Parts: structure tokens; C-alpha cells; sequence
């Protein structure tokens, strides 16, 4: 997770489409970072369950 | 008869100690399964989208 891979990191504003366009790639990027955060908490709670039951 | 019924209640104790573990572990089970439970009533919501219920 870096600007490359997010596709931020060549955003423009100086025209109507370009605002769009970033727009777009803004609320995508914030998608994929919710979407990382719900699979490691997941993870932590069966650990948690895990090291309960050893 | 004394020396059988020594080794005998040492067998006891085994047995003991298996439905013991065997006990303890299926108390996690009914935990997680309380939490999906949890999880299954929360979906039940209008204000969800696809993206919560992933």
C-alpha cells in the first residue's frame, strides 16, 4: 500500500475531467485500505480465540 | 484384589483427564459460534451495502 499501487500518485486539477478522475481514484483508494484493515482484524480476533484455547 | 484395584483407579484418572481436555476445547467452539451468530444478526440491516456485508 504506497501511491503507486493506490493510484494516486498522479493526480491532476486543473480541468472539470481531471477533478472527476481524481475524485474517483480517491474514493477507490480508501476502499482498498478498509478492505486491508477487515482481513488483519480478522485475523487478530482468531489469534486471540487461539492463544485462549492453548 | 488390592493391587487390581490400585492400577484400576489409576486407569480412572485417565479417563478423566481425556474428557477433561476434551471438554475444555469444545468450550471455544460454542464461543465463536455465539460471535458468528453476532456477526449473521448484524447483516439483517438496511443501511448495509455489499461492501459490509464482504
Amino acid at each position: 500500500s504506497n501511491k503507486s499501487s493506490l493510484s494516486v500518485g498522479s493526480l491532476g486539477n486543473t480541468t472539470s475531467a481531471a477533478r472527476a478522475s481524481s475524485l474517483k481514484k480517491i474514493d477507490a483508494a480508501i476502499k482498498t485500505i478498509d478492505a486491508q484493515r477487515a482481513d488483519l482484524g480478522a485475523i487478530q480476533n482468531r489469534l486471540a480465540h487461539n492463544i485462549s484455547n492453548s | 484384589q488390592v493391587r487390581g484395584l490400585e492400577v484400576g483407579m489409576r486407569n480412572a484418572n485417565d479417563a478423566i483427564s481425556i474428557a477433561q481436555i476434551a471438554e475444555g476445547a469444545m468450550q471455544e467452539q460454542t464461543n465463536m459460534l455465539q460471535r458468528m451468530r453476532d456477526l449473521t444478526v448484524q447483516s439483517e440491516n438496511g443501511a448495509n451495502s455489499s461492501a459490509d456485508l464482504s
